[PDB]
């Protein structure tokens, strides 16, 4: 029976480069004995061909009988050629995620490593594939060979192999919109929610289709029993979880030692809810060494226990069901940490996750919620191709107040309020107009850059004044301290006037938590006030208290 | 025999740009779209030997019910060496911005017949991604001139001319411009007139062989750069003088002559913010001469084709947005405002996108080179959603502001 050919993909070397010329290895007679044995199997199969020395190129052949398994196998080292081989479209980018998989009633695994091996290689490129088998004792010319197919280990083989199979299967997939054909590694995964009988037909049919290019494919990928250890997960018939995590109990924690502790707990978080990572992570930012023991902030070793507590109870996620809806829930873990669960039916998660506050000086709960939300949106689109409906611990009224007033443009997709403390809320709000009858505090700070000595103080309309001396301070800290004094000495309602653009900025961002326990005490004062109006004015025009406070030098 | 070879700049290789995640709705829509484009030879499936890639996405066109394919060639256009005239004098149409009305017509689908140079085609590669990365993406490249590529109009340009001269002769006054997929035509004609005027070009064009049944009418009467105004009040409180002194100080950055000494002098003291202060004559005059300088324009404010145009946007609240365009700080080439009620008063991101488009269109018309935007929005928030509201064929460049300017109020 005549067979359809598998058209070849044109391949080229990089810009102005040429084939590899790597002299061959000195082998064992025994190995040479093998390589010859092997290349002869290959010659007949068409996989390779004998060539004249007129062919300039060469690539070193290695040989290895492996691990107590008598079988001898050939192994070319195209490392060089690869480095001189063009770039192809990458098959690598991204990893499918379990929570995204859509199960089928019937699924058959076909071994297609053989078709792979029957994929013709570009003619003009075969030349650069040449390799030489040394002769016994060096007394004869080595045997010259070049591939006629995609050589194992070469750069362009996985891609072109996959690409060529995508093409052969294309028509089949179409003429049978009902089934699904997946391509991973050297196998084909055929699934369908069809009658046990019909499925086998469809397989038989697939087989007929692949035979048109002379490829015979047996249900050959070694049959294994669930669960399948795929990329760090356990894929059970109806549920998935990650393969077990076991953490180090040593007292000699090093950078690698901890760097390692991160990679596993984070991995664990996609399914196990509530795994904190901040603490153990915190001291790592200020480091460059990966080989020494490390101490432990207690808040850091306790969490390890929390994680451990969470980790002793088996936790599984589900597979995806397109008809059912997609829902995500967020909770505040506390301390700039958050956690979430994405699911379809309650008390059955597809997956879980965490979001940690980006590194910034100051911040607020709403901004973080928002970020956690975009992250989940993005992740969800990647995995299911759609945004879930959000259930957030924040009142519709709070969100509305916030965004209408926020200076940036911000947005949360369709979401509904969920009454689960701790609720995310706004802690204070600055007035929009001055406050009649409230004392006006003209505050002012300053530091001498050289001496590092400054004064922070205020003067009011009621005649109240104060200047406080500070040492080891900046022209910025003085400005914030001054605002802090005003907040401390004023009553429940207060009008504050600064010239500090720096101060204005921090406070006009409405943070509810900062790194400066200074900005952090100010926030606390703000929480306690009933009405705070913060105004800004230009410096050195000698105005108000900043001027009366300015002359105090 | 129909193509014109083309290249890239020295040391400038094809685009290798990551495709971003799409929604299942958009993918199914790009699939359908792309199948038909194949049936008509517009684009073809390509092998793994093509490394290059450009992002692509789907939208619902201006006043539309159908999905449309959008390709982000921003990177490919920065790699494209524009083609030039052989006589040095080279003009952008100043007249279009000077004309009363400007009507934009989408002439992109015209390019769908004209072939693309073989040794360049590989460069228009793009991928329809799969969901959750289960399957390998579906890849293609263009066989014909692609919508979104700016080296695309340059080619059809000395050809469109032919298609346009049967009009230019007839209506000697009208001005006609072209930026990407659209034709910009303006006239000093009465609306009823100018409107019916376009169907004449809109029709006479189909005879030349030739979606295109929607309405967007545009006019330039505004201030080139809106002037700064101070408030008029009968009684001024300390807070008013302070805000005033503030605004003026900011303005003296632009108008050197702004003095606020006599206006500052009343501020001396430590009076309650809400206290009424009576105005002096020393500071009235100060306020008088200040208003005058504000009526008059900035000196020597030149445009310069060598620098890029920067557009800034401020969210003022209640669907109101102010914005400024310039190349030199404090040298506005144009200001404006978008206070429209056509976009969501419930969606910031949606409003901003519209803001950016209108400001982009205004830019092309005045200088022919879109602005470099400075967005009042967290980077992540914008890229996550902006594409869900984009309705235009082109895409500007944009940075991101993360610190709130004090100048917000000074604009509205
Ligand atoms: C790793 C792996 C996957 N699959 C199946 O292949 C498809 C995907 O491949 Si995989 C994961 C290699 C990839 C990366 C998406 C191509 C699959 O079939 S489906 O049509 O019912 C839908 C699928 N998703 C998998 O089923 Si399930 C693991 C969901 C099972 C629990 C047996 C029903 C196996 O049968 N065995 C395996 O070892």
């Amino acid at each position: 029976v005549p067979i359809s050919p598998i058209e070849t993909v044109p391949v080229k070397l990089k810009p102005g480069m040429d084939g590899p010329k790597v002299k061959q290895w000195p082998l064992t007679e025994e190995k040479i004995k093998a390589l010859v044995e092997i290349c002869t199997e290959m010659e007949k199969e068409g996989k390779i061909s004998k060539i004249g020395p007129e062919n300039p190129y060469n690539t070193p052949v290695f040989a290895i009988k492996k691990k107590d398994s008598t079988k001898w196998r050939k192994l070319v080292d195209f490392r060089e050629l690869n480095k001189r081989t063009q770039d192809f479209w990458e098959v690598q980018l991204g990893i499918p995620h379990p929570a995204g998989l859509k199960k089928k009633k019937s699924v058959t695994v076909l071994d297609v490593g053989d078709a792979y091996f029957s994929v013709p290689l570009d003619e003009d490129f075969r030349k650069y594939t040449a390799f030489t088998i040394p002769s016994i004792n060096n007394e004869t010319p080595g045997i010259r060979y070049q591939y006629n197919v995609l050589p194992q280990g070469w750069k362009g083989s996985p891609a072109i192999s996959q690409s060529s199979m995508t093409k052969i299967l294309e028509p089949f997939k179409k003429q049978n919109p009902d089934i699904v054909i997946y391509q991973y590694m050297d196998d084909l995964y055929v699934g369908s929610d069809l009658e046990i009988g019909q499925h086998r037909t469809k397989i038989e049919e697939l087989r007929q289709h692949l035979l048109r290019w002379g490829l015979t494919t047996p249900d050959k990928k070694h049959q294994k029993e669930p669960p399948f250890l795929w990329m760090g997960y356990e894929l059970h018939p109806d549920k998935w979880t990650v393969q077990p995590i076991v953490l180090p109990e040593k007292d000699s924690w090093t950078v690698n030692d901890i760097q390692k502790l991160v990679g596993k707990l984070n991995w664990a978080s996609q399914i196990y809810p509530g795994i904190k990572v901040r603490q153990l992570s915190k001291l790592l930012r200020g480091t460059k060494a990966l080989t020494e023991v490390i101490p432990l902030t207690e808040e850091a070793e306790l969490e390890l226990a929390e994680n451990r507590e969470i980790l002793k109870e088996p936790v599984h996620g589900v597979y995806y069901d397109p008809s059912k809806d997609l829902i995500a829930e967020i909770q505040k873990q506390g301390q700039g940490q958050w956690t979430y669960q994405i699911y379809q039916e309650p008390f059955k998660n597809l997956k879980t996750g965490k979001y940690a506050r980006m590194r910034g000086a100051h911040t607020n709960d709403v901004k973080q919620l928002t970020e956690a939300v975009q992250k989940i949106t993005t992740e969800s689109i990647v995995i299911w191709g759609k945004t879930p409906k959000f259930k957030l611990p924040i009142q519709k009224e709070t969100w509305e107040t916030w965004w209408t007033e926020y200076w940036q443009a911000t947005w949360i997709p369709e979401w509904e309020f969920v009454n689960t403390p701790p609720l995310v809320k706004l802690w204070y709000q600055l007035e929009k107009e001055p406050i009649v009858g409230a004392e006006t505090f003209y505050v002012d700070g300053a530091a001498n850059r050289e001496t590092k000595l400054g004064k922070a103080g205020y003067v009011t309309n009621k005649g109240r004044q104060k200047v406080v001396p500070l040492t080891n301070t900046t022209n910025q800290k003085t400005e914030l301290q001054a605002i802090y004094l005003a907040l401390q000495d004023s009553g429940l309602e207060v009008n504050i006037v600064t010239d500090s653009q720096y101060a204005l900025g921090i406070i006009q961002a409405q943070p509810d938590k900062s790194e400066s326990e200074l900005v952090n005490q100010i926030i606390e004062q703000l929480i306690k006030k009933e009405k705070v109006y913060l105004a800004w004015v230009p410096a050195h025009k000698g105005i108000g208290g900043n001027e009366q406070v300015d002359k105090l030098v | 025999i129909e193509t014109v070879p083309v290249k890239l700049k020295p040391g400038m290789d094809g685009p290798k740009v990551k495709q971003w995640p799409l929604t299942e709705e958009k993918i199914k829509a790009l699939v359908e779209i792309c199948t038909e484009m194949e049936k008509e030879g517009k684009i073809s499936k390509i092998g793994p030997e093509n490394p290059y890639n450009t992002p692509v996405f789907a939208i619902k066109k201006k006043d539309s019910t159908k999905w449309r394919k959008l390709v982000d060639f921003r990177e490919l256009n920065k790699r494209t060496q524009d083609f030039w005239e052989v006589q040095l004098g080279i003009p952008h149409p100043a007249g279009l911005k000077k004309k009363k009305s400007v009507t934009v017509l989408d002439v992109g689908d015209a390019y769908f017949s004209v072939p693309l140079d073989e040794d360049f085609r590989k460069y228009t590669a793009f991928t329809i991604p799969s969901i959750n990365n289960e399957t390998p993406g579906i890849r293609y490249q263009y066989n014909v001139l692609p919508q979104g590529w700016k080296g695309s109009p340059a080619i059809f340009q000395s050809s469109m001319t032919k298609i346009l001269e049967p009009f230019k002769k007839q209506n000697p006054d009208i001005v006609i411009y072209q930026y990407m997929d659209d034709l910009y035509v303006g006239s000093d004609l009465e609306i009823g007139q100018h409107r019916t005027k376009i169907e004449e070009l809109r029709q006479h064009l189909l005879r030349w062989g030739l979606f295109l049944w929607m309405g967007y009418e545009l006019h330039p009467d505004k201030w080139t750069v809106q002037p700064i105004v101070l408030p008029e009040k009968d009684s001024w409180t300390v807070n008013d003088i302070q805000k005033l002194v503030g605004k003026l100080n900011w303005a003296s950055q632009i108008y050197p002559g702004i003095k606020v000494r006599q206006l500052s002098k009343l501020l001396r003291g430590t009076k309650a913010l809400t206290e009424v202060i009576p105005l002096t004559e020393e500071a009235e005059l100060e306020l008088a001469e200040n208003r005058e300088i504000l009526k008059e324009p900035v000196h020597g404010v030149y445009y310069d084709p060598s620098k890029d145009l920067i557009a800034e946007i401020q969210k003022q609240g209640q669907g109101q947005w102010t914005y400024q365009i310039y190349q030199e700080p404090f040298k506005n080439l144009k200001t404006g405002k978008y206070a429209r009620m056509r976009g969501a008063h419930t969606n910031d991101v949606k409003q901003l996108t519209e803001a950016v488009q209108k400001i982009t269109t205004e830019s092309i018309v005045i200088w022919g080179k879109t602005p470099k935007f400075k967005l009042p929005i967290q980077k992540e928030t914008w890229e996550t959603w902006w594409t869900e509201y984009w309705q235009a064929t082109w895409i500007p460049e944009w940075e991101f502001v993360n610190t709130p300017p004090l100048v917000k109020l000074w604009y509205q």
